[PDB]
């Protein structure tokens, strides 16, 4: 119920729903086991089959407010020290093996996001 | 124009169980509950460089 709302809001360019969900996504991990903080949150933002993350999903659907969304997604990844492994994720499907979010930002002809 | 009139007369002398096997088209989903019978053609274009907003599938490829 929480994963599906994030992918839907990030496609249509909804900055008002994105902030309050990611704060609610943050509050759930404080009232939690607190053992594995990275390995839980990487499961919440990433589809299991195709291996696509939320940062790849935002760039495939270019909106007139995409670069404000990406800055929210990256600034959220700063306060959990997972900025390296979130920005360097790959597909696991055999038809797209190795494609990252930097291949999508160059193919969509985005200079400033790159 | 001569060969096209030939093809359309061979098609009339086929029974209905055999018309169904030789039939082009695939049911696509082009809008909200709009299913049409479509014909796919590929293209390579090197002259117009634009970013793509209109597409039915995010993930490309044949599948």
């Amino acid at each position: 119920r929480l994963k599906k709302r994030i992918f839907a809001a990030v496609s249509e360019g909804c900055v008002e729903e994105l902030r309050e969900l990611l704060q609610d996504l943050q509050d759930l991990c404080r009232r939690r086991r607190g053992l594995d903080v990275p390995d839980f949150l990487m499961h919440k933002l990433t589809a299991s089959d195709t291996g696509k993350t939320c940062l790849m999903k935002a760039l495939l659907n270019i909106n007139p407010n995409t670069k404000e969304i990406v800055r929210i997604l990256l600034a959220f990844a700063e306060e959990n020290d997972i900025l390296d492994r979130f920005i360097n994720a790959e597909y696991t499907e055999e038809a797209y093996e190795g494609q990252t979010a930097l291949n999508i930002a160059i193919e969509r002809r985005q200079g400033d996001i790159t | 124009l001569q060969r096209a009139r030939t093809i359309l007369e061979f098609e009339k002398m086929l029974p209905e169980w055999l018309r169904s096997r030789f039939r082009m088209g695939e049911l696509c989903k082009v809008a909200d509950e709009d299913f049409r019978l479509c014909l796919r053609i590929n293209e390579v274009k090197w002259t117009e460089w634009k970013t793509h907003v209109s597409f039915l599938n995010e993930d490309p490829g044949p599948i």
